RNA sequence: UUGACCUCAAAUCAGGUAGGAGUACCCGCUGAACUUAAGCAUAUCAAUAAGCGGAGGAAAAGAAACCAACCGGGAUUGC
RNA sequence: UGGUGAACUAUGCCUGAAUAGGGUGAAGCCAGAGGAAACUCUGGUGGAGGCUCGUAGCGGUUCUGACGUGCAAAUCGAUCGUCGAAUUUGGGUAUAGGGGCGAAAGACUAAUCGAACCAUCUAGUAGCUGGUUCCUGCCGAAGUUUCCCUCAGGAUAGCAG
RNA sequence: GAUGGGGAAGCUCCGUUUCAAAGGCCUGAUUUUAUGCAGGCCACCAUCGAAAGGGAAUCCGGUUAAGAUUCCGGAACCUGG
RNA sequence: CUUGUGACGGCCCGUGAAAAUCCACAGGAAGGAAUAGUUUUCAUGCCAGGUCGUACUGAUAACCGCAGCAGGUCUCCAAGG
RNA sequence: GUGAUUUCUGCCCAGUGCUCUGAAUGUCAAAGUGAAGAAAUUCAACCAAGCGCGGGUAAACGGCGGGAGUACUCUCUUAAGGUAGCCAAAUGCCUCGUCAUCUAAUUAGUGACGCGCAUGAAUGGAUUAACGAGAUUCCCACUGUCCCUAUCUAC
RNA sequence: UUUACUUAUUCAAUGAAGCGGAGCUGGAAUUCAUUUUCCACGUUCUAGCAUUCAAGGUCCCAUUCGGGGCUGAUCCGGGUU
RNA sequence: GUGGCCUAUCGAUCCUUUAGUCCCUCGGAAUUUGAGGCUAGAGGUGCCAGAAAAGUUACCACAGGGAUAACUGGCUUGUGG
């Protein structure tokens, strides 16, 4: 019975929601997330993975202060008003 | 091949040995000054099963000779130790049973136990229920002493190692038969996980050298070099010979 | 290079444990037959003579 | 007793600096096998992929312990 | 090559929990009798055992029953083994892939195990199988020679344009 | 499972009291006063780990479409000050 | 009958957790009364008790088995013959 | 490694392993030493462990033969030659072995026999109470398993 | 090949507490002139107790509430053993 | 008369070594060792136009094959009847 009576004995979590990335990856014994590898300062990506490297870069999420970096370095980084 | 159940032995997950119950480390007490200069005087509060072992344990108390408390020490109980017992442990120390003389100040045929092997380990030698160390000779220059082992080995250690005087407590315990799988399963439920033992002729080839063939038989000679490496010593390492003698 | 091991793991020895020792290795019959080649090697000559 | 020197510390001491991201290109370390040899082990793939450390708008290299053998040339880089 | 898994399951540890009613009647003890003494006998008491019949529970012997595009990627029914322990089990925790764990079947390691899963190298290689897209006109074969770890393949000569 | 340390080219690995100068505790004294200087005491030596282990203290009656040992009425208890 | 508990008895080469926390004792440091104190482990009296969860199912339809699947999934209460 | 108790565990160290505190130039690396050379280099001596020589070891892996004479003895071969036990056994090709018993009839069962293709002693031998969802034979009871089929209920 | 030496290196313990040398004070000791040495150098019927820089002695201070030094508890070398 | 009366009686590349020329080269210039070349032999591949090579799989896998076995059927009928 290695099936269907052994699927109804799930109800365990074994990953939990991450704090860096909020993605239910964050392994409860081994205290790591499996996808940003929280709470290492690095985060975790490989360049065999490079569509997941496209899913979490830079751009994919609101870039709340380099969205202007571009336009204060056309205006030269000016002062004043 | 696979990497057989000795070699798995070493990483200790699931080897380690069960250490929950057990009432702490049975040392000597320390050698400080009072033991190499004169002697010092604890009692027995209660003596009490240790787990996993065969001998029982004396909780013996003294006094701190420098602070105002009380130390409490665990020694392995010499087979006549009562509660309420007076201890005696240093040089000065009178010789009876439960005392713990250097074997420097022992005369010959002196039966000792708890022996340190270097002045100041706080007992290696004859541990187990039963066990005792036997003085064989002294050497005053170059100040050794010979003793008889419970292996029947003679070692010739320090005159300034010391020693319990008599024998472990609770020998004669291997005399009676277990009887039972399930008292096999309690003694060993409280040292380690090293029960049951698979013959190794029985398994596959993967798994052990003896493992494999059409009828279980070892194969190759069972006695192994002592030069072999991890994964081949399986069977009987180094015999200088085998067979029941006669 | 036999005289480092004896100095490394014989050093704390006695007489009787030697004897025992070299008695239940089997070297004592090989040194005893040795020495009865020996004679045989001696004898063989007076036999001729 | 007092005052130095040397060395080693402590401070939520005064002021600073490093980490992480990105990584197409750049500077290093580490490092395969599939494959080819009509098999295969040196070889090849390849001083490559994967892994790790570190930068910039370029980096690196760079003003000879050089090339030459000629009536000699003259930092580096690239075609 | 680099990562992800012990929520199933294997094993150890830590902390908890669960297990009707019967049968047999072990030590110890009490009374009576006998004996010269050793000690024996009889009647009770007591309630031992990895004892036994048998529920809950755990398992899965047979019908090679049902079903077999099922209720179900392993179930249903009857018959069964066992049922106070080497018992069953929750949660916590430890062991990770030529590694683990195994009362040992090459078993188990998330329906995957005589080496898990994921991505990349990778569009890996194939003397082997399958396929290969409009018309008309003209010419039109070979299965033979020699060499090859050659015999389901090539080179070379021959035949053909 | 950090630190002190020691490996590792490195991502990181070992170790958990270790070859560490590892800290805080009460009385107060002073009443330019702040909290130093009067003192004296003590050497564990981070932290995480149980909604079944340990553990300060609450019960009854009533009440809603749907909440209650939590609301209402009454009657208690514990901790800190 | 279920359950709690007490005093016992049997078993073991098995003798069947730890820490936080609380109390007591030994000791005698220090502070102390006579026109006055000393005591808040006695009684009464005063104030405050933050944060998060709290509904419902828990299974032949609320979980897991592609599903409203005869499967699997821990536990408490238990009337009469 | 073997697998409760009882009773025993015979012979063989030649081989393969394992092991010696034996004896010591046979094999004999790098470094070092000596000679020749102008030097690169060449040649020798010396030379650690291990091999090689000498022992031990079978509850180590394993092995347990032939020819004559009268079970016995002798002789060869080899390291030693199957001991105690057991058997057409789950191990026997021939084989449905031979004898007895069980039946009307038995390639099945049981008890004996043993030149046993190819049994055998911790590769454990023989025996064994109790136990077994283990394998096999016979007997009593019992029955639609069958002679030989018929009928009823629910879905 | 044997054999010193310790500071490199290595092992172990401790909250780095009693190391080494010399000296007292006793005992043995035979001294052949005066001491050569060697052992000691506060604890053993009893499941109590042992802590407040220690009492005493002594010397200062400025007496008072007390405070400090030496000794009690032998010197010397800072090599934790 | 350019071996055996004739028809069989044998071996590439790379590497080593020998003989000859004592000839060519060691590329800044020479001498001498050393090395590399040229011409002709030898050391050998017997699977003989010339890989350096033990098994097992009843746990097995892949690409294929009726070019190829284990059934029936078909031809034949030795053998059988
Ligand atoms: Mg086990
Ligand atoms: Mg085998
Ligand atoms: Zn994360």
């Amino acid at each position: 019975g290695k099936g269907t009576p052994s699927f109804g004995k799930r109800h365990n979590k074994s990953h939990t929601l991450c704090n860096r990335c909020g993605r239910r990856s964050f392994h409860v014994q081994k205290k790591t997330c499996s996808s940003c590898g929280y709470p290492a300062a690095k985060t975790r990506s490989y360049n065999w993975g490079a569509k997941a490297k496209r899913r979490h870069t830079t751009g994919t999420g609101r870039m709340r202060y380099l969205k202007h970096v571009s336009r204060r370095f056309k205006n030269g980084f000016q002062t004043g008003s | 091949g696979r990497v057989i159940r000795n070699q798995r032995k070493g990483a200790g997950s699931i080897f380690t040995s069960h250490t929950r119950l057990r009432q702490g480390a049975a040392k000597l007490r320390t050698l400080d000054y009072a033991e190499r200069h004169g002697y010092i005087r604890g009692i027995v509060k209660q003596i009490v099963h240790d787990s996993g072992r065969g001998a029982p344990l004396a909780k013996v108390v003294f006094r701190d000779p420098y602070k105002y408390r009380l130390r409490e020490e665990i020694f392995i109980a010499n087979e006549g130790v009562h509660t309420g017992q007076f201890i005696y442990a240093g040089k000065k120390a009178s010789l009876n049973v439960g005392n713990v003389l250097p074997l420097g100040s022992v005369p010959e045929g002196t039966i000792v136990s708890n022996v340190e092997e270097k002045p100041g380990d706080r007992g290696a030698l004859a541990r187990a229920s039963g066990n005792y160390v036997i003085i064989i000779g002294h050497n005053p220059d170059e100040n050794k002493t010979r003793v008889r082992l419970p292996s029947g080995a003679k070692k010739v250690i320090s005159s300034d190692a010391r020693g319990v005087i008599g024998v472990i407590a609770g020998g004669g315990r291997v005399d009676k038969p277990l009887l039972k799988a399930g008292r096999a399963f309690h003694k060993y439920r409280l040292k380690r996980n090293s029960w049951p033992k698979t013959r190794g002729v029985a398994m596959n080839p993967v798994d052990h050298p003896h493992g494999g063939g059409n009828h279980q038989h070892i194969g190759k000679a069972s006695t192994i070099s002592r030069g072999a490496v991890s994964g081949q010593k399986a069977g009987l390492i180094a015999a200088r010979r085998t067979g029941l003698l006669r | 290079g036999k005289l480092k091991k004896i100095q490394k793991k014989y050093a704390d020895q006695d007489e009787t444990e030697r004897l025992l020792r070299l008695e239940a290795l089997g070297t004592l019959k090989g040194i005893e037959k040795q020495q009865q080649r020996k004679k045989e090697e001696i004898m063989k000559r007076e036999v001729r003579e």
